[PDB]
């Protein structure tokens, strides 16, 4: 659906200036409460707590064909030097900031070493800092040649904890979607950022969907006091 | 029914029939009392609180054909003539028809299509001004009376990047006065609303006769003179 067909959906399914008492939204209210449904499904769908669907991020097809517009891959071969880690083998990579969730995340490797299997590309392991003292020295689950320990850091910032050289860092996580801004806004307002016209970058099937839960939202929005 | 008519009835049921007859009323007396009876008629008919059966302009096929005949579809004239001092900065000022009674329908035409223009309050401008957005809803479009000299000014208020094409306004003209016969004298030119010349009532004969009726009622008014009578019969004026 466009802009126009969310605009004019969303109308029908309020009843606006029909006879019997209804709502009617503004194209901002409009936009402000198709953004929060959007947003809401998606991390609702992501984490698996949407009672209807109860699947997470690539669960099954149906979530594929929903989030499939979202998933960016990244590339950074760059460390960031001045910064204070909690190990001496930790180097600090950026994150592209649009990122919402890693969902695979995985180094390359570039060291003397280990000879003969240079360029390894190796797992990153999200690990929580109560394990990172007992995973320093782990043979199975600590730093190596086939494993490195990612700690979230301030600023937008993965600390690389790894026994041999990182070079490559490469990402593929879910982006920020684009509001659905359904008009250019004035000067001042803003969603997301964007004050003009914004498409709904995702597939067809779940913007029905949108639709339906920003419409929950607004009659919400209007009756949460009466 | 023609002038002569209104004056030849007007007599029958004023002083032809009473047993003790009262003067005979002149012709410029029979042309006010008529043309006040049509503006009270027309005040009336329009609003439904001002008439016994509580129904306005649209509210039966009765009111429908009353103003039929009274019904004018004009357009607004763009206000850069000269330049003013908007109330509103993203107002374009636009100027209505002279004969305009009152405002029933508006509409604008703009590149983004035609948007119906919704009158709103001053208490609504305040509201709506303080809310984020500031703008109308999709298909509509906002109004506000400006500065007006000698016909009304007209500021309305549509999207951002929105230009308007017309403003066509829908409103009910001003009933021409009824006049019975030429009003040209010796002594002094009167007239009624600017026009001596005889005038026929340009309203349906649906309302000829409630315009009779009341224009009796208001002559026998006069006639009791009473503070009582003027002040009863007053408030149907509206």
């Amino acid at each position: 659906m466009t802009n126009k067909e969310f605009s004019d959906g969303f109308s029908t399914l309020l009843n606006s200036f029909g006879i019997t008492p209804n709502i009617t939204l503004d194209e901002y209210e409009k936009s402000t409460f198709l953004t929060n449904a959007q947003e809401q499904l998606i991390i609702d769908i992501y984490s698996g707590r949407n009672i209807i669907y109860g699947k997470s991020f690539e669960q099954t097809e149906e979530i594929r064909r929903y989030l499939s517009n979202l998933v960016e891959t990244y590339e950074t071969s760059t460390k960031v030097t001045g910064k204070l880690g909690l190990s001496k083998d930790s180097v600090f990579f950026e994150i592209p900031q649009d990122t919402w969730f890693i969902t695979y995340e995985v180094a390359f490797l570039k060291d003397s070493r280990l000879g003969c299997l240079d360029g390894i590309e190796a797992s990153v392991v999200p690990l929580p800092q109560d394990d990172l003292y007992r995973a320093k020295d782990n043979p199975f689950r600590g730093p190596s040649k086939d494993r490195v320990l990612r700690l979230d850091i301030k600023s937008d910032l993965a600390e690389l904890i790894s026994k041999y050289n990182v070079d490559k860092y490469l990402m593929r996580y879910i982006s920020q979607p684009t509001p659905i801004i359904l008009v250019d806004l004035p000067d001042g307002l803003s969603i997301n950022g964007v004050s003009t016209e914004s498409e709904c970058e995702l597939n067809p099937v779940v913007h029905r969907a949108i639709l339906e839960r920003a419409v929950q939202l607004a009659i919400i929005s209007k009756t949460q006091l009466t | 029914m023609n002038v002569n008519e209104f004056s030849n009835e007007f007599d029958v049921l004023y002083n032809n029939i009473m047993s003790n007859a009262a003067p005979g009323l002149n012709e410029y007396e029979k042309s006010v009392l008529l043309t006040k009876a049509q503006e009270e008629i027309v005040k009336n008919y329009f609003e439904p609180a001002g008439n016994k059966y509580g129904k306005g302009l649209d509210d039966s096929p009765k009111r429908q054909i009353d103003f039929s005949e009274l019904i004018k579809v004009g357009e607004g004239v763009l206000n850069t003539s000269a330049p003013t001092i908007t109330f509103d900065k993203r107002a374009k000022v636009y100027d209505l028809p002279a004969d305009l009674f009152l405002v029933i329908n508006e509409a604008v035409d703009t590149n983004a299509g035609t948007k119906q223009i919704v009158p709103i309050s001053y208490s609504d401008y305040t509201r709506l001004m303080s809310r984020p957005y500031k703008e109308p809803v999709k298909y509509q479009a906002w109004r506000i009376i400006t500065t007006s000299i000698n016909n009304i000014s007209v500021e309305l208020i549509v999207n951002s990047n929105e230009t308007i094409t017309d403003y066509k306004v829908r409103y009910i003209r001003r009933p021409a006065p009824i006049i019975t016969t030429n009003l040209s004298s010796e002594y002094g030119d009167v007239t009624i609303n600017g026009v001596s010349t005889v005038s026929e009532c340009e309203l349906n004969p649906i309302i000829h006769s409630e315009i009779l009726q009341r224009a009796v009622e208001l002559a026998k008014a006069a006639y009791q003179g009473d503070l009582q009578a003027s002040v009863e019969l007053g408030q149907r004026s509206e």
